[PDB]
């Protein structure tokens, strides 16, 4: 079920997505995930325009959901436990480079910390969020 | 205008909405370009005891320091020598000796004047003869070939303690060359370009030949460019008369701009080597980087500021950088009975790369303010380099001395007039190789 | 939860020993100004003297004045003081050189110091005490402190110059008669089987002969050690003047 | 320090922040000596910070180019070798044999020309050392505004950036005495 959400929330996104991935990269998405999305994609479109965008001026017919739908928010706080020790992290208060700062992750520790610093520690299954 | 065109551009579509001089190493024939500095390239710069990274408290040495430069230079290479040799021990100046006594020293002049055959001197170290000096009789020798600053070891016979009669000279010796890395073997054959100040005609600042040096860096798109100072020539006539109307420093930030910007392009990367004829810049050998900052990132990792002198690794290929005139400065100082094939520009360059410096004479030439301490941390070779580069107003060569190639690009201008430039081909010899073979392969140099 | 993320060393409080030679740089005037503002603080400080009585209140809100006026170090700020700290360090070693031209002027210039010295000593708060004794080689350990009151006792009934509210706010500690030696010589107050009940004041007077007896050894050396150093005198007979 | 000026060839020769004194007290760069030319040097101070240039670069040359010469009055031998038999007052000369050799014009020499030219460049500090206010106030509102400092201050750093380059006393040589 919550798989289902994020697609039905993103689907621009996760279709642009998958249309552009390189070979040997692992997909986001199942066969059926991605069939299901394909339709939600279709459907969505042609009701806006039925219900509305044919009796606008034939300059405003067109708008382009890829712009409208907002993105993933990767800045999002997060909470996590360590299952393999990892060295030199880099961690960016602000964005000035004069406070930017490194840190060690020991085995078995807890921490608080922005989901966008730790992405490929998720994905390669060093740590654990919680 | 361009604004204009913005706003009619805009108003448009919204109304219609609604409806050779020089050639070495077989360099002809050969097609002459590089890879624009796309290439596995690397740039690393050397120097023993350090290198010279920035600016140095200048001006405000005493004489013991530059007794203590001599002296260590003395006494370092002279130990280098007498294990070389495998001599025993070095007899004093001051002490008489009826047979031939080997002794340590450095040659000098016993006047202002420029060295001759009959004003030689030899000045000895300090642990041996205590500083002394005994003037130097050269015509029992079979051949020589000296100059003011140089350190040297001979056997002769001294029967007074006070003159010696010179039967044996032993001759200086070049340090080993580098051993390049496994970096240094995953690269392929590269182009370098040399060229040295003024970029002017001494009579305009209108940078013609700086523009013509771009227009050919864009058209080969070299690998590396080497610049040498003067980039600003204190020596230029509105430069001297003080005319020009924004400052040296400005001046000087717009030219490296202008070789920036227009040679962005190509791809090359840049290496700037100062002069003393830099008006902006320090006017003391050795001289430290420049100062700049209109860098973007692509610059940043393009562009590179170094010292006079500077030792330069290329894809581990050693360059020797000096854009000082110390062939003109050792052409007026060297003395020799060397009748045979032995050519001036050579001995020179021998001289350069066995007493394994930047600027070995002493005293030095007349335009040359040397702060010796500097001289002595950063002047000197940490190894022996594959590729000598040496620019001079003397007209231009190339040779290979000891097995390094020299170059003399000239300069970009004769005064009022245009000059010469060079090109050089990098490729590292096959591996299985018994003893070093020159690493560049051919070299050519080239009017602007 | 545990979060995670250079010249305090110098001068951990604004009292100074002189110990470490500032291994720096400095302009001309600037040692120069430096070293001649302190001379009017010297025969400022015996101006003070002739105008009224040594050490009292109008003394002490005077005094302080004219270290914010002179821009030297102070009761101890815990903002950046450390600068005034080293300025006074290094200006110190700058004013070894002027007055030692005669031994007269050397007192002189010793005698105004003592009196600062002693000003700053009674400025002190406890922490202050609690700390520098601790923090400088001035340890003088306190013995079995709970006798104090049997002291309280046979002190009061002892000495004319004590009272049982000096052995807690002057408070006592134990060392022996010979660092109360004025003490025990005249005979002034309780001191018994050579032991001396004491407050801080002994130890600032033990502060101040050993700091003159290293301070006249280091007169002697700037006296003989000095002529390399040499090369430009020109502000001497100024000083001296 | 001396330069020319561009608008009408004459050589102007500066000693201080200053021309004139007292009452009669103007800034150097306000007038060209040349009484028949209106011009003003502060609108060419860049070719006098140019000309600054050179001329420092002269005088440090001349510190560097090792000139030395012999103590003794019978010798005065003048060299531009250092030997390094050195003795009890420095480097023993080879003419007499019997005395020393000195520079020519010594490092402390340089130092002071150096800062005599910040100084007649460093408006701040002469505009201080005047000794009324009136003065003060008159070439405060009369010439020496916040532009006219600015010039100043970039003929002033330009002799600052020699002095920087220069070896400014080392606070740890003084322990080198007591």
């Amino acid at each position: 079920r919550c798989r289902l959400m994020k697609i039905e929330k993103f689907f621009p996104h996760v279709l642009e997505k998958e249309k552009t991935r390189p070979e040997g990269e692992p997909s986001s998405l199942s066969p059926e995930e991605l069939a299901f999305a394909r339709e939600f994609m279709a459907n969505t479109e042609s009701y806006l325009k039925n219900v509305a965008l044919k009796h606008m001026p034939p300059n405003l017919q067109k708008v382009d959901l890829f712009r409208a739908v907002p993105k993933p928010d990767l800045d999002s706080y997060v909470f996590l436990r360590v299952r393999e020790r990892q060295e030199n992290i880099l961690v960016e208060p602000d964005t000035d480079e004069q406070r930017d700062y490194v840190i060690d992750l020991e085995k078995g520790s807890q921490h608080l910390i922005r989901y966008k610093t730790i992405a490929p520690l998720v994905a390669s299954g060093a740590v654990q969020l919680i | 205008i361009q604004e204009l065109i913005e706003v009619e551009e805009e108003e448009e579509i919204l109304l219609n909405s609604y409806t050779v001089v020089t050639s070495f190493g077989l360099a002809q024939g050969v097609s002459w370009s590089g890879r624009g500095g796309a290439g596995n390239i690397s740039l690393k710069v050397l120097g023993c005891p350090e290198a010279l990274t920035g600016s140095y408290k200048s001006m405000f040495q005493k004489l013991p320091d530059i007794r203590e430069v001599l002296t260590c230079k003395i006494e370092e290479l002279g130990s280098e020598l007498k294990e070389h040799y495998k001599i025993e021990a070095f007899t004093p100046l001051l002490a008489p000796a009826q047979e031939p006594v080997t002794l340590l020293g450095q040659i000098g002049c016993d006047s202002n004047g420029k060295l001759n055959n009959k004003s030689v001197i030899l000045e000895g170290d300090r642990e041996h003869s205590s500083g002394a000096q005994i003037p130097v009789d050269l015509s029992e020798l079979k051949e020589y070939s000296l100059f003011p600053g140089q350190v040297v070891i001979m056997e002769g016979i001294n029967t007074t303690g006070r003159k010696l009669v010179a039967t044996k000279l032993y001759e200086g010796v070049p340090l080993p060359f580098y051993q390049p890395t496994e970096e240094d073997a995953d690269f392929e054959q590269s182009m370098v370009l040399v060229a040295c100040g003024p970029y002017t005609t001494s009579d305009s600042i209108t940078y013609d030949p700086l523009l013509d040096l771009i227009a050919v860096i864009n058209h080969d798109r070299p690998d590396v460019c080497i610049l040498f100072g003067p980039f600003l020539d204190a020596k230029h006539e509105q430069v001297e008369n003080c005319l020009l109307t924004s400052p040296f420093e400005d001046i000087f930030k717009q030219c490296l701009r202008t070789i920036i910007e227009g040679t962005r392009s190509s791809g090359s990367h840049l290496v700037f080597v100062p002069s003393l004829r830099d008006v902006h810049h320090e006017p003391v050998y050795p001289q430290p980087p420049f100062s700049y900052s209109d860098l973007s990132r692509e610059d940043k990792k393009q562009v590179q500021f170094v010292s006079e002198p500077c030792s330069l690794s290329i894809n581990g290929v050693i360059f020797g950088l000096t854009s000082t005139d110390l062939l003109f400065h050792l052409g007026a100082e060297e003395i020799s009975s060397s009748s045979g094939t032995s050519d001036r520009f050579s001995r020179i360059l021998k001289h350069i790369l066995t007493q394994r410096s930047y600027y070995p004479l002493y005293p030095p030439q007349e335009d040359m303010a040397i702060d010796y301490e500097s001289f002595y941390v950063y002047a000197q070779l940490p190894v022996t380099p594959d590729v000598l580069i040496i620019p001079s107003e003397l007209r231009y060569f190339v040779k290979d001395v000891l097995g390094c190639v020299c170059v003399n690009p000239g300069r970009l201008t004769k005064g009022q007039v245009g000059g010469t430039f060079a090109r050089l081909y990098l490729r590292r010899p096959a591996a299985d190789g018994a003893e070093r073979q020159s690493p560049c392969i051919a070299v050519q140099v080239v009017r602007i | 939860m545990e979060f995670s993320g250079q010249r305090n060393a110098s001068y951990p409080h604004c009292l100074q020993f002189y110990l470490q030679p500032p291994s720096e740089n400095i302009s001309l005037i600037e040692f120069e100004n430096l070293a001649i503002d302190r001379v009017k603080l010297l025969k400022s400080v015996e101006n003070l003297g002739v105008s009224y009585v040594k050490g009292t209140e109008q003394y002490q809100s005077k005094l302080e004045s004219e270290l914010r006026k002179l821009k030297f170090s102070y009761r101890e700020n815990l903002e950046d003081e450390y600068e005034p700290r080293r300025r006074d360090h290094i200006s110190h070693f700058i004013l070894r050189l002027a007055y030692c031209q005669s031994e007269e002027l050397r007192r002189w210039f010793i005698q105004q110091e003592m009196d600062l010295l002693r000003f700053r000593f009674s400025i002190l708060p406890k922490d202050k005490i609690q700390d520098f004794l601790k923090d400088s080689q001035l340890q003088f350990e306190a013995i079995s402190d709970e006798e104090k009151t049997l002291r309280e006792q046979e002190i009061v009934a002892s000495s004319p110059s004590l009272s049982g509210l000096k052995l807690g706010f002057e408070s006592i500690y134990k060392i022996p008669f010979a660092d109360a030696l004025d003490l025990f010589r005249g005979r002034k107050v309780y001191l018994e089987d050579g032991f001396a009940y004491v407050p801080l004041k002994d130890i600032v007077a033990i502060i101040l002969n050993e700091f003159r007896a290293k301070l006249s050894k280091a007169l002697a050396l700037t006296a003989r050690s000095l002529p390399a150093v040499q090369s430009d005198e020109r502000l001497q007979p100024l000083l001296n003047h | 320090f001396k330069c020319p000026c561009p608008t009408c060839g004459t050589e102007n020769i500066y000693d201080n922040v200053f021309d004139g004194s007292g009452t009669d007290m103007e800034p150097s760069l306000y007038r060209c000596s040349n009484i028949d030319c209106k011009a003003s040097p502060l609108t060419f101070t860049v070719q006098l910070s140019n000309k600054l240039i050179m001329d420092i670069r002269r005088f440090i040359k001349k510190y560097y180019d090792g000139w030395l010469i012999c103590e003794e009055p019978t010798c005065r031998n003048r060299t531009r070798h250092l030997p390094l038999q050195f003795s009890r007052t420095g480097p023993l000369c080879p003419a007499c044999m019997k005395a020393t050799l000195q520079p020519e014009y010594s490092d402390k020499s340089l130092y002071t020309q150096l800062c005599f030219y910040r100084y007649i460049f460093d408006a701040e500090c002469a505009l201080e050392k005047l000794t009324t206010d009136h003065e003060k106030d008159k070439l405060k509102k009369q010439f020496f505004t916040p532009k006219v400092l600015q010039d100043y201050r970039k003929l002033k750093n330009t002799a600052e950036q020699f002095l920087s380059r220069s070896g400014e006393v080392n606070l740890s040589k003084l322990f080198a005495g007591c």
